[PDB]
């Protein structure tokens, strides 16, 4: 029963521009089993309206999921993605970077 | 152009918490059009695309019935697997099954897919000839002989050359504007200093379809592998896709690097250079 | 959706 650690990407649908409405995305893939819990934080808290795609997998049977929510990038606010999976001793947090 | 339709099934057993959860997703190329979750307040084939939502009650009721049959089959397969691998009913397990067909530019069955994995690892797959099977282990061999005894591959072939193809064409015709239109990627180069002596050149390709794309970096027209990074192609959330590739460069050599992008929607392979 | 059921 192989267990793979989830890959995490945190990005924006469009190139970020402070004050301009945008879409924050968190793509978690290559994980197994499919049991997991993704959450979007904004300054240390969780996001209310957070939708995700339907469970699916890739060629090598690796599961992938896309969580997403609307957000307006600023110079002060911090956005991040938190991932809880069995292959993780503690919830992994990936901070959003407009350069990635 | 060559297209494809595929179904992805995921059944997860959860001892003590009821029946195994079944999740089915339907795809045309890289565009999901249907979904079925057994944990849904109302387990019923749901549409995830506008060019499918217009279908009559027959499509949804029939699709739902078939989906439920599939789920049940996956339950029985879960138990059978518990026998094969000599496993307990108190333990959790996973079964994944992908199966679809590819429509050639002419209209004939190009390729066929029917493969399944158990607990993350390959279980059994239909070979390219669509007539022979490949079992990953001793347990899967039982299934292989089973399907060799009941002529399963033949019937499945009948499915591929039949309903699968016809429905694929129906989908392609009902939504040509979104399924047959390949959009080119918006590409651009960014520069991110990682030191007073090194910098990061990141090549961005955004909002393209389908997902098929190729990004590369070149030092003086060659090809960079050392000090490079390519992230897994990601969805934009609006039916499009993204992908960037970065390279670490000695400060002052940025103008010696070129990003090359190959995509279906591009007339000619793009070549970008950092232009601040 | 495939209508034929492949039992392991």
């Amino acid at each position: 029963m192989i267990q793979r650690t989830p890959k995490i990407q945190v990005y924006s649908r469009h190139p970020a521009e402070n004050g301009k409405s945008n879409f924050l995305n968190c793509y978690v893939s290559g994980f197994h089993p499919s049991d997991i819990e993704v959450d979007l934080l904004k300054n240390g808290e969780r996001i209310e309206k957070v939708e995700h795609s339907d469970l699916s997998f890739s060629k090598d049977w690796s599961f992938y999921l896309l969580y997403y929510t609307e957000f307006t990038p600023t110079e002060k606010d911090e956005y991040a993605c938190r991932v809880n999976h069995v292959t993780l001793s503690q919830p992994k947090i990936v901070k959003w970077d407009r350069d990635m | 152009g060559s297209h494809s339709m595929k179904y992805f099934y995921t059944s997860v057993s959860r001892p003590g918490r009821g029946e195994p959860r079944f999740i089915s997703v339907g795809y045309v190329d890289d565009t999901q059009f249907v979904r079925f979750d057994s944990d849904a307040e109302s387990p019923r084939e749901e549409p995830r695309a506008p060019w499918v939502e217009q279908e009559g009650p027959e499509y949804w009721e029939e699709a739902t019935r078939r989906a439920k049959e599939a789920a049940q089959t996956h339950r029985e397969n879960l138990r059978t697997a518990l026998r094969y691998y000599n496993q307990s009913e108190a333990g959790s397990h996973t079964i994944q099954k992908m199966y679809g067909c590819d429509l050639g530019p002419d209209g004939r069955l190009l390729r066929g897919y029917h493969q399944s994995a158990y607990d993350g690892k390959d279980y059994i797959a239909l070979n390219g000839d669509l007539r022979s099977w490949t079992a990953a282990d001793m347990a899967a061999q039982n299934t292989q002989r089973k399907w060799e005894g009941n002529r399963y591959a033949e019937r499945f072939r009948a499915y591929l050359e039949g309903e699968c193809l016809e429905w694929l064409r129906r989908y392609l015709e009902n939504g040509k504007e979104t399924l047959q239109r390949a959009d080119p990627p918006k590409t651009h180069v960014t520069h991110h200093p990682v030191s007073d002596h090194e910098a990061t050149l990141r090549c961005w390709a955004l909002g393209f379809y389908p997902a098929e794309i190729t990004l590369t970096w070149q030092r003086d027209g060659e090809e960079q592998t050392q000090d490079t990074e390519f992230v897994e192609t990601r969805p934009g959330g609006d039916g499009t896709f993204q992908k960037w590739g970065a390279v670490v460069v000695p400060s002052g050599e940025e103008q010696r690097y070129t990003c090359h992008v190959q995509h279906e929607g591009l007339p000619e392979p793009l070549t970008l250079r950092w232009e601040p | 959706h495939l209508e034929v059921q492949g039992y392991w």
